[PDB]
C-alpha cells in the first residue's frame, strides 16, 4: 500500500536494521555449518577393502548404490527427523497451484 | 531421541506461524485489513489506524528478531561445543572424563 | 507490619515456582559423589566403584 | 542507494524486490437499479415522538448520499464508523432510518456509549455504531407559540433500555413501595411527559429533528450499493479490483472451493481475503496475489569493475520477468556457469559460488 | 378449548447444537470463536406432549424426531394476548407466515399492526434441530435436517433468515396440528475444526473440563 | 477490570509468547541443576570406618 | 566470598521490583489507577487512556522478559562449565594448566 | 475497587484519608460514616495447571 | 508447589515421569509419588 510504505518512511532505520540482523543470523549459520564440518583439509576416501582387523564399518561407511552418498545410520537420521521446509525452488509455482 | 534437532525446526516453525497470525490483530484499530481502512475512512481519519497498525506489527517484528538473535547465539554456543568434540574426540584420543 | 515486596509481587501477579529438587536432595547427590570420590577415586565414574 | 555509499565492496546484496504492476482497473457491483427513498425519510412534515421512534429498513436500491444537501438544512453529518464523504464508494447489505425529534442539549446523549434520560430509557445505540447521525434545527416547524405537546419523552422505567429497543407501553410508573393499581398519584408517576417548545426559548430547548442511519455492514449478500458503475470480469491478470466495496489487487482465477449458498467471502489465517463470489454472474473466484519476489546483486568490488549479475530467490527462470542459470535458490542472471569447481568467493546459495575470473566476466560454478 | 396438555423428562444434548457462527468460508483451520453455543453434555428437557408457556432464556435449541407436517410452527414475545407484540411464526403449506403482529389465538390451531413477512416455508429416521436467538435487535434462526434419539454423530446447522424485530422476547410456546427436545444457550468459547470443504465436522466446548480449557 | 482485558484481547498474542519464554526458562533452570549435580548412577555412602 | 550466588538472588529480587515498580507510572495518562480512569471518564475516553496504560505496561513487561532470557543464558552457559568442571575434577584428575 | 476489607490497625493521622502500596494502588481507606480504617486485600486467586 | 486433586498418592518411589515441584513426579489411574 502506497500510502503505507509513506508512512513507514517516516518511521527510520528500524526496518532495515532488522533485515541487518536477520542477514547476520543467516551467514552465522553458514559459519557455524563449515566451522563444525570443514575440518579437513583433503576429501580422503576409503579402500574398496572393507576388512579392518574385524571390524564390521558397513554401518556407517557411505553406500554407493544410493544416489545421495550416505550410510543407513545416516539415512535413519534423516528419516526420524520430519523437516517442515523441503521445498526452496518454484515455491511460488506450488503457491499458484489451486489447492 | 533425536529431541533438540526437531526442536530447532518446532521453534523455527512456530515462530513464522506466531508471525504470521500477529497480522489478524487490530491492534485497537477500528480493522485489521488495510485496505478495508482505506476503503472506509477517509486520509486524516485513516492516518491514526494505520499508524497503530505499523507500529503493531513494527513491535511484533523486533519481537521476532530479538528470538531469533538469542536462539541465533545458542545456537553458535552448541555448535563451538559440537566443533570442539568433532577436534579432539574424532581427530585424535582424548582423557578429559565423561 | 505494614506490606512488604514479596506480597506486592504476588498480589500483582509475579510468583517463584519452586524448584524441583530440593536442597535435600542436591545434598544427597553431592554426599553420593563425595562418597564414591573417597572410596573409589576415579573407576566410579568411568564403570563400577 | 541501498547501502547508502559511492563504494560497494565484493559480495551479495539483498536490494529490493520486483513486483508485478496491476494492469487494469476492475470495480464490480451488482445491477441493482432503483432509487432509494432518502427524500421520503427527510423531507417528512411530521416526526414521531422519540419514544415511539420511525425506524425505515432501505433495501434494493442505488443509494446516492450526496443529496442529502439538499433535501435538509443539516449543517453537517456526525459519522462513527465510515466517513460521510467516503460513503458513495462502499455498499452496504442492510441500512437502517431511525428517525424522532429531541431538543439540543440531549444530542450528544444520542451517540455510542453515552448516558442521561433519553439514552438510558428513549432511545439507545449500540457500542459499535457504524452509522451516521443527522440532526437539524426545526424551530419553525415542531415549535409553537403556545406550546408543542405533541411530542413526548420517557421518564421513568424499573430497568434501562437495551439497545434498538423500542418501548411503546404505556403504563404507571410505581415509584413507592405500595402498589399503584394502575392509577397515577402519589408515587405513581406517568412517565411520559410533554416536550416544552417554544420560538422564545434559547437554543438548548429548541425542537432539533434527527435521522438516523445506521449502516449493516457486513459480509452477507449486499443490496444498497452506491452510484458506482460496474465494469467487466478479467481473469488471469494482475488487476486492481473492487469487488462490492472490498478494494484490493491480485490475480482472479476460477476456483472450485466449495462454498455454501450463504456465504461470500473467504478468509485466510491472516485475516485476509483469499476467495470471493461475484455478485453479477455467481460465480467463485480465487485472489493470488501478483507475482513478487526476493532481489539480490552480486557484484566483485567497484574498484575492479562495475559489472553486476542479479539473483532472483525463489524464482523459476520460465517466470523470471516482471546468460541465464537455474540454481535452487533462485534464477541467476547474468553469470556464465562453468563447469570446472574452484574455492568459494561469493556465496549464492546450494552449494553454488560466484566469482570474477576468465575476457574478464562473473562466472558461477 | 384446552385439549393440549403434555409431560416432562430430560436427556443429554451430547454434542449436538453447533452452528455456523459467520457466513465466511474457512477450510482447514481451527478457529476459536466465542458465541452463544449450547453447552456440551447439557440437560436437554424432552416433552411429549398429547400446556404451560416455556421461557426463552437467551435462545433456545430445538429438536424434533417425529413426522412432518406436525408442528405448525412457534410463538415467541411476553405476553401473547393480542396485547404486546407477539412473533407468530406459522410454518405450513408452501408459504411460512412471520409476522411480529399480535393476534388472540388458541394453543391448538384449527384442523394495531400490518407487518406480514413471508418466505419458503422451513420444511422438507430423520431429525430436525433449530437454533434460535434475539441479538441487537435481530432474530436469528439456524436450521438442519438430517438423517438418523440424539445421536452420537455431529452436525452442522446452517442460518436461513435475519428478523430486524427489535421487540424483547423472554418467553415462547409451540404449535401442533407428539414430542420434541428442548434446549438453551450460553455464552461460550468455541473451538471449531474445519475440513477441507468448509465443513464444521469437530469442535471443543472450551469451558467443560480441563482437558478441553488444555486444548 | 474488563474492559482492560478486552483490549489487551483486541492487541493479539503477546502475553502467551511472553509466558511461554518464562516457561521455557523455567524448564531450563531444572535442566541445568538435573545436568550440574545428577551424574552419578546410584547413591554411594562412606563406610562406617 | 559468595558474591556471585548473593548478585544472582539480587538481580531477581531487584527485577522483580523494578517490573512491580513499574505500575504506578502515568505512561501519558491522566492516572495510573485502571478504577479511577473508568469511574471518572467515560467509555470512550476511557479506552484511549486504558490503551496508553496497556502499551506501556506491554513495553515494561516485554523488557523484563527480554532481561530474563539475556541472563538465563548467562546463568546456562556458567551451569555447563560447572557441569564440565564436576564431569573433569571431581570423576577423575585433571592435567589442564589451571 | 474489589476485594476484602479488614479492620485494621495502621495509624493514621487524622488529616490522612487513604493508604497505599509501592504501585499507587490503594490498600488502606477509611470510611466516611464511621470513620474506621480498613485494610484492602485482593481476593483469592492462584494458577491453574493441568 | 500447590494442592494437588485427581492424583491419589503413592509411597513408592519411581523415577520422574511428569514433574510438579520440589521432588514431586505424576505418572499414570494417575498417581504421584
Ligand atoms: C559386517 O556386518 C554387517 C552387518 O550388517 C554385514 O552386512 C557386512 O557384510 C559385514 N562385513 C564383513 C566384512 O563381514
Ligand atoms: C419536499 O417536498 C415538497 C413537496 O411539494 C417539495 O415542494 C420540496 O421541493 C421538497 N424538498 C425540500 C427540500 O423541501
Ligand atoms: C444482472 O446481471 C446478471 C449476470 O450478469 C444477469 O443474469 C441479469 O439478467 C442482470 N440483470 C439485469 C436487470 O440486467
Ligand atoms: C519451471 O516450471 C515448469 C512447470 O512445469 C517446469 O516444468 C520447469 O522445469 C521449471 N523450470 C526449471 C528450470 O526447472
Ligand atoms: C437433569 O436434571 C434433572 C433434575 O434437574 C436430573 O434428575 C437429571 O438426572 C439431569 N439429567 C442430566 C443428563 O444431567
Ligand atoms: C469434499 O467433497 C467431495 C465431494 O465428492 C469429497 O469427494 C471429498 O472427500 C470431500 N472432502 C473431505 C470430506 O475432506
Amino acid at each position: 500500500s502506497t500510502e503505507c510504505s509513506n508512512l513507514l518512511l517516516q518511521y527510520g532505520s528500524f526496518c532495515t536494521q532488522l533485515k541487518r540482523a536477520l542477514t547476520g543470523i543467516a551467514v552465522e549459520q553458514d559459519k557455524n555449518t563449515q566451522e563444525v564440518f570443514a575440518q579437513v583439509k583433503q576429501i580422503y576416501k576409503t579402500p574398496p577393502i572393507k576388512y579392518f582387523g574385524g571390524f564390521n564399518f558397513s554401518q556407517i561407511l557411505p553406500d554407493p548404490s544410493k544416489p545421495s552418498k550416505r550410510s543407513f545410520i545416516e539415512d535413519l537420521l534423516f528419516n526420524k527427523v520430519t523437516l517442515a521446509d523441503a521445498g526452496f525452488i518454484k515455491q511460488y509455482g506450488d503457491c499458484l497451484g489451486d489447492i | 531421541a533425536l529431541g533438540k534437532l526437531q526442536d530447532v525446526v518446532n521453534h523455527n516453525a512456530q515462530a513464522l506461524n506466531t508471525l504470521v497470525k500477529q497480522l489478524s490483530s487490530k491492534f485497537g484499530a477500528i480493522s485489521s485489513v488495510l485496505n478495508d481502512i482505506l476503503s472506509r475512512l477517509d486520509k486524516v481519519e485513516a492516518e491514526v489506524q494505520i499508524d497503530r497498525l505499523i507500529t503493531g506489527r513494527l513491535q511484533s517484528l523486533q519481537t521476532y528478531v530479538t528470538q531469533q538473535l538469542i536462539r541465533a547465539a545458542e545456537i553458535r554456543a552448541s555448535a563451538n561445543l559440537a566443533a570442539t568434540k568433532m577436534s579432539e574426540c574424532v581427530l585424535g584420543q582424548s582423557k578429559r572424563v565423561d | 507490619a505494614a506490606r512488604d515486596l514479596i506480597c506486592a509481587q504476588k498480589f500483582n501477579g509475579l510468583t517463584v515456582l519452586p524448584p524441583l529438587l530440593t536442597d535435600e536432595m542436591i545434598a544427597q547427590y553431592t554426599s553420593a559423589l563425595l562418597a564414591g570420590t573417597i572410596t573409589s577415586g576415579w573407576t566410579f565414574g568411568a564403570g563400577a566403584a | 542507494c541501498t547501502l547508502k555509499s559511492f563504494t560497494v565492496e565484493k559480495g551479495i546484496y539483498q536490494t529490493s524486490n520486483f513486483r508485478v504492476q496491476p494492469t487494469e482497473s476492475i470495480v464490480r457491483f451488482p445491477n441493482i437499479t432503483n432509487l432509494c427513498p432518502f427524500d421520503e425519510v427527510f423531507n417528512a412534515t411530521r416526526f414521531a415522538s422519540v419514544y415511539a421512534w420511525n425506524r425505515k429498513r432501505i433495501s434494493n436500491c442505488v443509494a446516492d448520499y450526496s443529496v442529502l444537501y439538499n433535501f435538509a438544512p443539516f449543517f453537517a453529518f456526525k459519522c462513527y464508523g465510515v466517513s460521510p464523504t467516503k460513503l458513495n464508494d462502499l455498499c452496504f447489505t442492510n441500512v437502517y432510518a431511525d428517525s424522532f425529534v429531541i431538543r439540543g442539549n440531549e444530542v450528544s446523549q444520542i451517540a455510542p456509549g453515552q448516558t442521561g434520560n433519553i439514552a438510558d430509557y428513549n432511545y439507545k445505540l449500540p457500542d459499535d455504531f457504524t452509522g451516521c447521525v443527522i440532526a437539524w434545527n426545526s424551530n419553525k416547524l415542531d415549535s409553537k407559540v403556545g406550546g408543542n405537546y405533541n411530542y413526548l419523552y420517557r421518564l421513568f422505567r424499573k430497568s434501562n433500555l437495551k439497545p434498538f429497543e423500542r418501548d411503546i407501553s404505556t403504563e404507571i410508573y410505581q415509584a413507592g413501595n405500595k402498589p399503584c393499581n394502575g392509577v397515577a398519584g402519589f408515587n405513581c408517576y406517568f412517565p411520559l411527559r410533554s416536550y416544552g417548545f417554544r420560538p422564545t426559548y434559547g437554543v438548548g430547548h429548541q425542537p432539533y429533528r434527527v435521522v438516523v442511519l445506521s449502516f449493516e455492514l457486513l459480509h452477507a449478500p449486499a443490496t444498497v450499493c452506491g452510484p458506482k458503475k460496474s465494469t467487466n470480469l478479467v481473469k488471469n491478470k494482475c488487476v486492481n479490483f473492487n469487488f462490492n466495496g472490498l478494494t484490493g489487487t491480485g490475480v482472479l482465477t476460477e476456483s472450485n472451493k466449495k462454498f455454501l449458498p450463504f456465504q461470500q467471502f473467504g478468509r485466510d489465517i491472516a485475516d485476509t481475503t483469499d476467495a470471493v463470489r461475484d455478485p453479477q454472474t455467481l460465480e467463485i473466484l480465487d485472489i493470488t496475489p501478483c507475482s513478487f519476489g526476493g532481489v539480490s546483486v552480486i557484484t566483485p568490488g567497484t574498484n575492479t569493475s562495475n559489472q553486476v549479475a542479479v539473483l532472483y530467490q525463489g524464482v523459476n527462470c520460465t517466470e523470471v520477468p516482471v546468460n541465464v542459470f537455474q540454481t535452487r535458490a533462485g534464477c541467476l542472471i547474468g553469470a556464465e556457469y562453468v563447469n570446472n569447481s574452484y574455492e568459494c568467493d561469493i556465496p549464492i546459495g546450494a552449494g553454488i559460488c560466484a566469482s570474477y575470473q576468465t575476457s574478464q566476466s562473473i562466472i558461477a560454478y | 378449548v384446552n385439549l393440549i396438555t403434555r409431560t416432562q423428562s430430560y436427556t443429554n444434548s451430547f454434542t449436538r447444537g453447533v452452528y455456523y457462527p459467520d457466513k465466511v468460508f474457512r477450510s482447514s483451520v481451527l478457529h476459536s470463536t466465542q458465541d452463544l453455543f449450547l453447552p456440551f453434555f447439557s440437560n436437554v428437557t424432552w416433552f411429549h406432549a398429547i400446556n404451560p408457556v416455556l421461557p426463552f432464556n437467551d435462545g433456545v435449541y430445538f429438536a424434533s424426531t417425529e413426522k412432518s407436517n406436525i408442528i405448525r410452527g412457534w410463538i415467541f414475545g411476553t405476553t401473547l394476548d393480542s396485547k404486546t407484540q407477539s412473533l407468530l411464526i406459522v410454518n405450513n403449506a408452501t408459504n411460512v407466515v412471520i409476522k411480529v403482529c399480535e393476534f388472540q389465538f388458541c394453543n391448538d390451531p384449527f384442523l394495531n399492526c400490518t407487518f406480514e413477512y413471508v418466505s419458503q416455508p422451513f420444511l422438507m429416521k430423520n431429525l430436525r434441530e433449530f437454533v434460535f436467538k434475539n441479538i441487537d435487535g435481530y432474530f436469528k434462526i439456524y436450521s438442519k435436517h438430517t438423517p438418523i434419539d440424539l445421536p452420537q454423530g455431529f452436525s452442522a446447522l446452517e442460518p436461513l433468515v435475519d428478523l430486524p424485530i427489535g421487540i424483547n422476547i423472554t418467553r415462547f410456546q409451540t404449535l401442533l396440528a407428539a414430542a420434541y427436545y428442548v434446549g438453551y444457550l450460553q455464552p461460550r468459547t468455541f473451538l471449531l475444526k474445519y475440513n477441507e470443504n468448509g465443513t464444521i465436522t469437530d469442535a471443543v466446548d472450551c469451558a467443560l473440563d480441563p482437558l478441553s480449557e488444555t486444548k
